């Protein structure tokens, strides 16, 4: 239960822009600083900026 | 909040 501190604006379709105060279920974070997210108001994947999430 | 960091690795 990860929540991004920031809005993050996704520039491909791998990945998925969130916004400040949004809640995201981390998936895979062992990559690098970039981290599978998944968005639990719709139900989507999309990776995710670590710099701008953080752990709750 | 800091600037878009280089997604984990680059491409390969």
């Amino acid at each position: 239960t990860f929540v991004a501190l920031y809005d993050y604006e996704s520039r491909t379709e791998t990945d998925l822009s969130f916004k400040k105060g949004e809640r995201l279920q981390i998936v895979n974070n062992t990559e690098g600083d970039w981290w599978l997210a998944h968005s639990l108001t719709t139900g989507q994947t999309g990776y995710i900026p670590s710099n701008y999430v953080a752990p709750s | 909040a800091p600037p878009l960091p280089p997604r984990n690795r680059p491409r390969l």
